[PDB]
């Protein structure tokens, strides 16, 4: 859990600065880009390694620290706490293969759902691929919610985290019986035509990507796989999804279709496939920026001398040599 | 009430042997295994409360730690708390449940009502 609420923000963000440019980030660089407190961040790092926040690396010459799976996760929740969306943790967790679903609660007590991307090449690239995944998923989630679709409501995105509306139900794959099979079938068939009207094909529109809300309402999740209708094989992915639903309701619920929708409508809706002259006050601002940069560069070099680990290794062997003489 | 074609009249006056041939498969094992020095002492303390009862009272509840004991037909009506691990319960001995054990009426666990799934 999150007890520590000051220095842990600045140090962990400084890791993320080095993670975007380089692999394993040395402890010398950290203190320079976290200039607010000097010297005492090395004991914070020793508290970070107690948790699954950072990992140590001392290979051959490469000495420093890299950010972990769980350590990257804490940074998003710390940002979402400042945006007043997350406060306490709900325990119902659906541990998946591509992502983890965590129930969150705000100041109000209103329960929302949180997605955390767990893509698993070094861990540096893996925690950058999860960054692009959340930004892409939130883009479609905003695009569909605005265009009348029955999707979870987008709230906030932070690096790899996506806060969505809490739609609680069961996935279609583990459903025994539906009270009204025909009305549910026609609802689902409409949604393929709906997407095709907006110039989109789901691609993998199966029973593994559909959730029933009280056996009345079909909910759609997971959107990184989506393709344009400008694609040469546009009608193939359209017909494969139709046949997947046609056979499933005939298999599980024994409902045969009276309606066979094969309409190509592109596009009647929004194309979502794309988805003395200088005043003294300015002189002050400009002189200030110069003076801050001179001090910041000097503080970097003071912090780069922290090597403290190099001095500790050299001292241990000298004591052994003198005693043996 | 009638158990195995034998009324509650005959069940009390029979021999100890003759009750076996009415019992179930697991129950005929144990009386030929023999009731032990502690379980000879639990059927004797139940003869006291029923006899010292007021005759309009079914007797006082007498505590015990022998869950596994069968209900013999002379135990019928004997209020006995049977222990679960934590604290006693109340089990009215009906004649309808002689073939069962005392342990199954002292319910061990509180049944699970789920709270929301946490961080999984």
């Amino acid at each position: 859990l999150r007890y520590m609420s000051r220095d842990d923000f600045r140090v962990l963000t400084a890791v993320e600065m080095g993670m975007k440019n380089h692999e394993i980030v040395p402890g010398s660089l950290i203190a320079s880009i976290a200039s607010l407190k000097h010297g005492g961040c090395n004991k914070v790092l020793r508290e970070l390694v107690k948790h699954k926040l950072i990992a140590w690396e001392r290979t051959k010459t490469v000495q420093g620290y890299r950010l972990t799976n769980a350590g990257y996760d804490y940074l998003a929740l710390k940002t979402l706490s400042s945006r007043q969306v997350v406060e306490s943790v709900g325990n119902q967790m659906g541990v998946g293969k591509e992502s983890d679903i965590y129930i969150v609660a705000n100041e109000e007590g209103q329960q929302f759902a949180l997605k955390l991307h767990r893509l698993g090449r070094h861990n540096v690239s893996w925690l950058y691929l999860s960054r692009l995944s959340a930004m892409k998923e939130f883009a479609y989630m905003k695009a569909l919610y605005e265009r009348k679709f029955p999707v979870p409501k987008p709230i906030d995105y932070n690096r790899h985290a996506v806060v969505m509306e809490l739609i609680n139900g069961y996935p279609l794959c583990q459903i025994h019986h539906v009270e009204d099979p025909a009305s549910v079938y026609d609802e689902a068939m409409e949604l393929i035509v709906k997407l095709a009207n907006h110039g989109l094909i789901h691609g993998d529109f199966n029973e593994f990507n559909l959730i029933l809300d009280e056996s009345d309402h079909i909910t759609m999740i997971d959107f990184p796989q989506m393709v344009s209708t400008s694609h040469p094989n546009a009608e193939w992915y359209f017909d494969r999804d139709v046949k997947c639903i046609k056979d499933f309701f005939m298999k599980r619920f024994s409902y045969e279709s009276e309606l066979f929708p094969t309409f190509k409508d592109i596009r009647r809706e929004d194309t979502l496939d794309v988805e003395s002259t200088i005043p003294p006050e300015l002189v002050k601002q400009k002189v200030k920026r110069q003076l801050t940069k001179q001090q910041k560069s000097a503080v970097r070099r003071r912090l780069q001398k922290g090597a403290n680990i190099f001095t500790k290794q050299r001292r241990e062997n000298m004591q052994n040599i003198k005693s043996s003489l | 009430f009638t158990y195995r074609g034998v009324d509650l009249d005959q069940l009390l006056d029979m021999s100890y042997e003759q009750l076996m041939q009415l019992y179930s498969a697991r129950q005929r094992r144990r009386l030929n295994r023999g009731l032990r020095r502690k379980q000879h002492s639990l059927l004797k303390r139940l003869r006291k409360a029923k006899k010292e009862a007021p005759p309009m009272e079914k007797p006082e509840v007498v505590k015990t730690h022998l869950r596994d004991m069968i209900i013999l037909p002379e135990m019928v009506g004997s209020m006995v708390g049977v222990y679960n691990g934590k604290t006693f319960n109340q089990v009215e001995i009906k004649p309808e449940m002689i073939g069962h054990y005392l342990g199954e009426f002292s319910i061990t666990y509180k049944p699970v009502k789920h709270g929301r799934p946490g961080i999984g």
